[PDB]
């Protein structure tokens, strides 16, 4: 498999390197920054530590913050 | 054509280079999933037994 220290849903290299999300039909997709296709839909770059489960030490994780599944 | 495949085929090598990068990096495997699902199916057929074919195909010509 692919490491994930923190457990949080994103792995090490994206969260240490960037990555963003997108939709494509109706599903979303966390994928890695790739400048060519997510800069031309203006698309946020996120980084984030791979082993807090919550960078910023509140009680929702990086993987929720990024991709809606939060209390709203 | 001929002219097109004759002239720029560097383009085209950099185009399976660059999908056997996205291919075999594991952290971003399905990036050639999602953003073109014919491609990611040519480099899975390739990898489940394409690869041996090509060495067989090579190595019967080397002996
Ligand atoms: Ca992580
Ligand atoms: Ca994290």
């Amino acid at each position: 498999t692919v490491p994930d220290r923190d457990n949080d849903g994103i792995p090490d290299s994206l969260e240490v390197e960037g990555y963003t999300v997108d939709v494509k039909n109706k599903r979303t997709f966390l994928s890695p920054w790739i400048s060519n296709i997510h800069e031309k839909k203006g698309l946020t770059k996120y980084k984030s530590s791979p082993e807090k489960w919550s960078t910023a030490s509140d009680p929702y994780s990086d993987f929720e913050k990024v991709t809606g599944r939060i209390d709203k | 054509d001929i002219n097109f495949i004759k002239e720029n085929l560097t383009e085209f090598q950099h185009a399976f280079s660059l999908a056997f990068s996205y291919y075999f990096a594991p952290d971003h495997r399905t990036v050639l999933e999602l953003y073109a699902p014919d491609m990611f199916e040519y480099m899975n057929k390739l990898e489940k037994g394409g690869f041996e074919k090509i060495s067989e195909s090579l190595k019967k010509e080397g002996v």
